[PDB]
DNA sequence: GGGGTTTTGGGGT
DNA sequence: GGGGTTTTGGGGT
DNA sequence: GGGGTTTTGGGGT
């Protein structure tokens, strides 16, 4: 049997074990200190412990091991977390709860939100409300007197999200005064893009209130939760002094990147006050070598949720896993490194629905109606290392991809206003650092561009 | 701007002159002031911003041991070395084995001569990370992969080859696959692209193992 | 037996 | 050892 | 003292 205590009325005197509920505002990634040692440093609020008289008040939470297996992985704010055994000393003020998970203390988290980020990610339904989505050593138990605590705190959880901010102006700093720190800082911004730079590395285009865009390299395996829209509270940022090109933050091992429950106040506003930003991209187009990213396109409002499918997949995989063959329409990104047929003015032919047969506009036609017949050789992150390239088809005559260069098809040997536009999209397609964000159909054994257009 | 790290300069002016030294700028050829990090198993060595690994010469080691007797060189952790004498190499490697590297790619420091200055030596340093690690050199070296794979592409690929519209326009009753839409970029012999044109620099150089038999067998 | 903790030799399971 | 710096892995640590 | 484990009483710190 357990006793709970509320952190505001926690012992201080007597050094026992005590057991507590809590819910996390923040926390560290779990790191490691040296050769058999691990560490979780997290700060922890409840009802008797959230606010300063404005600012958000807290306690800390340190947790010890010896593996990092025993440690709890924060990627969000306001979920639960119920620790057993921990002493409390002060610790320069603040109240601290340390934890020897290697020896005899527990861990437990639980989701606020229906579903925990995992089971987000993932798609996948909890168990119950009253199930511990993470938690340390082989097995954890919930006792029936447990369950209101539980139920009790989401509820406040949720109250408390959503009429305080929670992530003060005080554990933050805006991203235009990133410069001016002597050393690590936080930070609170909306994901603007997330880029698949290589097979391990995401590159995160960041915004905050104060409108300066940064970006960041996000490992896929330590925080693959991270999603385009979406808040995130980064904990423990340096500005890189040696990016000359763009604005770039450094994480560290200990860094986390850390998303908000759905009632949070201060993700609703800066989902919405956070606007896109394309400075970054605009400016890039006048330089002959960009090392800033450009999505020169923008997919459907109605695929925004669809998820992605990597190039490997598209062509090596497509016709062996059972996923993928019972699917005629993806989304996929990837860069042009040619664009067939090579002269422009031949991307527009005249096409005979009757014989379904396409032809030059030589003799300028009549020999069918004009449309784009473009075949794009792409690659991707996925497919970087290998010797292929691959085909991409803009073939509109069915009407798919009809709008993706902005211009209606025309015979591009008289109309100079149309192949100048055709031109300089070309240029900007084969250009380093240029990518496509599209959604394709699977017509015949090959992808036809559909429900996609250029930005630019 | 002004590039404040050494490293992430010369190395960026090899990527972007073609693995040519010859190419890269005369006045970032001086003696090279660098803070030791580790010394074993891996030595590397940080210019203050960044952390690489350099890579000693027979003839280096040698001289070394001969100017500086009973001064070890994998217990220079913390302590400083003047290399006096350099070069940069690029060489294709395999980045799922070596972390000095990207993109099966690495820009190598190549040690002719260098002393220790074990002289109380300081400076006040942010945390060096690995410099093909780096946003904005990876940035760089895929940039250079672009350029090689897209000249490759457009000497390669000829005729314009472009699918029948039939085949996708009338594709009722057809059906196709997707391996139909896979082209190789260049001529090359395996799977890996390899088709690049900067002459991969050889010289022999010491297994950082070598070096720690030789001193404590 | 062995950790971590202090119980500093000895419970229960 | 906590607002920090590993490398069972140097692209979760 | 108490876990998990098996040592089923007894080291070392």
């Amino acid at each position: 049997k357990y006793e709970y205590v509320e952190l505001a009325k926690a012992s201080l005197t007597s050094a026992q074990p005590q057991h507590f509920y809590a819910v996390v505002i923040d926390a560290t990634f779990p790191y490691k200190t040296n050769q058999e040692r691990y560490i979780c440093s997290l700060k922890i609020v409840d009802p008797t412990l959230y606010l300063k008289q404005d600012a958000s008040d807290y306690a800390t939470l340190v947790l010890y091991a010896k593996r990092f297996e025993d440690l709890p992985i924060i990627h969000r704010a306001g979920d639960i977390i119920r620790v057993h055994r921990a002493t409390l000393r002060l610790y320069n003020g603040q109240r601290q709860f340390n934890a020897n998970v290697f020896y005899s203390s527990s861990w437990a988290l639980f989701s606020t939100d229906k579903r925990s980020v995992t089971q987000e990610i993932n798609n996948q339904d909890a168990v119950s409300d009253t199930t511990p989505f993470s938690f340390s050593s082989k097995h954890a138990t919930i006792e029936k007197n447990e369950i209101s605590i539980l139920q009790n705190l989401r509820k406040w959880a949720n109250q408390y999200f959503s009429s305080y901010s929670v992530i003060s102006s005080d554990m933050y700093t805006a991203l235009n005064k990133a410069q001016a720190q002597k050393g690590d800082f936080d930070v609170v911004a909306k994901i603007l893009q997330v880029h698949e730079l290589d097979e391990y590395t995401n590159e995160l285009k960041l915004k905050d209130a104060s409108g300066q865009v940064f970006y960041t390299l996000s490992l896929k395996l330590k925080f693959p939760h991270v999603r385009t829209g979406e808040v995130v509270r980064i904990r423990s940022a340096t500005y890189d002094e040696t990016s000359t090109q763009k604005k770039v933050l450094i994480l560290s091992h200990y860094s986390n990147i850390i998303t908000f429950i759905q009632s949070s106040k201060l993700a609703k506003e800066l989902r919405a006050k956070i606007q896109d930003d394309h400075s970054v991209e605009v400016a890039s187009l006048k330089k002959n070598v960009s090392l800033n990213a450009v999505v020169l396109t923008e997919v459907d409002k109605k695929h925004a949720a669809l998820p992605s499918t990597s190039l490997q997949d598209l062509f090596h995989h497509a016709d062996s896993d059972k996923e993928l063959q019972a699917q005629d329409t993806f989304r996929t990104q990837f860069y042009v490194t040619k664009i067939e047929p090579s002269d422009v003015k031949e991307w527009v032919k005249g096409y005979d629905r009757k014989t379904k047969k396409s032809s030059s506009l030589k003799g300028a036609s009549g020999k069918g109606d004009n449309i784009f017949q473009v075949q794009f050789l792409v690659k991707d992150a996925s497919t970087q290392l290998n010797n292929n390239t691959y085909r991409v088809l803009l073939y509109t005559q069915d009407g798919l991809g009809a709008n993706f260069f902005n211009v209606k098809a025309d015979n591009l040997h008289k109309n100079a206003d149309a192949r100048k536009k055709l031109e300089d999209s070309a240029e900007l397609l084969t250009k380093f650092n240029s990518y496509v964000d599209a959604v394709v159909e699977r017509r015949n054994g090959f992808y036809l561009i559909k429900d996609t257009k250029l930005i630019y | 701007p002004q590039q404040q790290s050494a490293f992430k300069q010369l190395y960026t002016e090899l990527f972007n002159n073609e693995g040519d030294f010859s190419k890269v700028s005369s006045n970032l050829k001086k003696p090279l002031k660098c803070y030791v990090k580790e010394s074993y198993p891996h030595f590397l060595v940080t210019d203050g911003y960044f952390f690489v690994a350099p890579y000693f010469t027979k003839e280096a080691v040698n001289e070394f041991h001969a100017k500086f007797p009973n001064v070890n060189i994998v217990d220079l952790t913390d302590k400083v070395i003047v290399i006096n004498n350099w070069s940069l190499e690029l060489r294709r490697v395999n980045s799922a084995e070596v972390f000095t590297s990207y993109a099966n790619l690495e820009a190598r420091l190549i040690v002719h001569s260098f002393k220790p200055n074990l002289q109380e030596r300081l400076n006040p340093t942010r945390y060096p990370v690995n410099l093909f690690r780096d946003d904005e050199f990876k940035t760089t070296i895929q940039h250079f992969r672009h350029t090689a794979l897209q000249a490759a592409i457009n000497k390669t690929v000829k005729g314009d080859n472009l699918v029948d519209i039939s085949k996708v326009a009338d594709a009722a009753g057809k059906k196709g696959k997707v391996d139909a839409g896979i082209v190789k970029a260049s001529a090359s012999k395996g799977d890996e692209f390899s088709d690049f044109s900067f002459k991969e620099g050889n010289t022999a150089t010491l297994k950082i193992a070598d070096i720690f038999v030789q001193e404590k067998g």
